[PDB]
């Protein structure tokens, strides 16, 4: 009982300065985090496609193009937004 | 609860940011990100 | 060490898709219900967290 | 389904009796809409005629 | 003469108000730790090509670098361009005009 | 403009739409209007006023229900999205609704 108090009071503070020192042994931890933002990122940045259009931002096509025609330009890029949403969607389910 | 760090992910630290405590009276920062937005857990950090 | 849970998102879908524009709108109703299907399986993962 | 808004729960659950629970149903408060403009003064006309 | 150019040739791409992000432009920009020529006091004032840009400066001994004039002919065929500085700002002028090569205004 | 609603900022050709942000930073002589991560027009100079002024867009929160059971009782209470309860009516346009 005497030095198996020891050995155990030390160890945990091994465990203690092991960590602090730098092997982020939650990175099975961070990924995660991460890995997720990452998705969340693409996302963002998949605003800035036409997808065939003449242009990106909505407002702009609006205001350019009679309804008649704005009528394509705005299809094109319903489909593709609608695209990057579903397929994260799928991601998120899988790595849920 | 500090070697994990959110610095260096864009979207979430950003939204983070929307904590500015006074720098703009009026920040619904639900509508800064256009739509993207994350609820908060059910259970907080001091009761786990 | 052993990862539990992650971040619970939401997504707006007609604000992402057609933010602001009522014109938008009325085209995005002719593909049936996406939206709805969408927030149903982002609202079935936070809930999952 | 806009009333109480109980009801417009009713309405996105598809069924006239709801639960205990809770439901996103959000953005649903009228936005500000108004229709001006702000630019610069170029006096000067076109030779196009 | 040919130097390591260790790094220049950045120049903001845009005009579009941006912050603290990290954008990824792609244009004709300065290859970095390429090289250059030049030359010194022979007596000069030679010509030298274009291509799409120039990337450009000096060491101005006492202001002597004055002005940086083009012109592919200059039989007087082609209106191109000339810049110098006439006090309130550069004399930028266009006209196929002489293009008296070694300048000159009595000083 | 009127500086308090989605009055559609429609500066110098962008439609920009966002109530307030009467916003503020710092600009260059090239800079005009702003960019984001996602480009998100930050701020801008007014063609004919000149200055810099950042805006959030339409700037309305989400809204979800707590129920009791249909036929427990029929009484609701709604919980928001973040907003500070300061503007709750005001800040989901209580006036129209
Ligand atoms: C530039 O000049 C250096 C000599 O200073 C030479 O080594 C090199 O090959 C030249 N060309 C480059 C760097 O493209
Ligand atoms: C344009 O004219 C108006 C007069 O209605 C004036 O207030 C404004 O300052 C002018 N803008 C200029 C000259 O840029
Ligand atoms: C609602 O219906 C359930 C199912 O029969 C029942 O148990 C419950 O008592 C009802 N609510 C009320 C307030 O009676
Ligand atoms: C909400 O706004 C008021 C008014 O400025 C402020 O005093 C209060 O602290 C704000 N709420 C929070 C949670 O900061």
């Amino acid at each position: 009982q005497k030095l198996i108090a020891n050995q155990f009071n030390s160890a945990i503070g091994k465990i203690q300065d092991s960590l602090s020192s730098t092997p982020s042994a939650l990175g099975k931890l961070q990924d995660v985090v991460n890995q997720n933002a990452q998705a969340l990122n693409t996302l963002v940045k998949q605003l800035s496609s036409n997808f065939g259009a003449i242009s990106s931002v909505l407002n702009d096509i609006l205001s350019r193009l009679d309804p008649p025609e704005a009528e394509v330009q705005i299809d094109r890029l319903i489909t593709g937004r609608l695209q990057s949403l579903q397929t994260y969607v799928t991601q998120q389910l899988i790595r849920a | 609860f500090n070697k994990v760090t959110l610095a260096d992910a864009g979207f979430i630290k950003q939204y983070g940011d929307c904590l500015g405590d006074i720098a703009a009276r009026d920040l619904i920062c639900a509508q800064k990100f256009n739509g993207l937005t994350v609820l908060p857990p059910l259970l907080t950090d001091e009761m786990i | 060490i052993l990862p539990v849970s992650m971040t619970k998102t939401s997504v707006d879908c007609t604000m992402y898709i057609c933010g602001d524009s009522t014109e938008c709108s009325n085209l995005l109703l002719q593909y049936g219900s996406f939206c709805t299907q969408l927030n149903r399986a982002l609202t079935g993962i936070a809930v999952e967290q | 389904c806009a009333l109480d808004p109980l009801s417009e729960t009713k309405c996105t659950l598809k069924s006239f009796t709801v639960e205990k629970g809770i439901y996103q149903t959000s953005n649903f408060r009228v936005q500000p809409t108004e229709s001006i403009v702000r630019f610069p003064n170029i006096t000067n006309l076109c030779p196009f005629g | 003469a040919y130097t390591n150019s260790f790094t220049r040739g950045v120049y903001y791409p845009d005009k579009v108000f941006r912050s603290s992000v990290l954008h990824s432009t792609q244009d004709l920009f300065l290859p970095f730790f390429s090289n250059v020529t030049w030359f010194h006091a022979i007596h000069d004032n030679p010509v030298l090509p274009f291509n799409d840009g120039v990337y450009f400066a000096s060491t101005e001994k006492s202001n002597i670098i004055r002005g940086w004039i083009f012109g592919t002919t200059l039989d007087s065929k082609t209106q191109s361009l000339l810049i110098v500085n006439n006090a309130t700002n550069v004399v930028i002028k266009v006209c196929e005009f002489q293009f008296c090569n070694d300048p000159f205004l009595g000083v | 403009l009127v500086k308090n609603k989605c009055v559609n900022f429609n500066f110098n050709g962008l439609t920009g739409t966002g109530v307030l942000t009467e916003s503020n930073k710092k600009f260059l002589p090239f800079q005009q209007f702003g960019r984001d991560i996602a480009d998100t027009t930050d701020a801008v100079r007014d063609p004919q006023t000149l200055e810099i002024l950042d805006i959030t867009p339409c700037s309305f929160g989400g809204v979800s229900v707590i129920t009791p059971g249909t036929n427990t009782s029929n009484q609701v209470a709604v919980l928001y999205q973040d907003v500070n309860c300061t503007e709750v009516p005001v800040a989901i346009h209580a006036d129209q609704l």
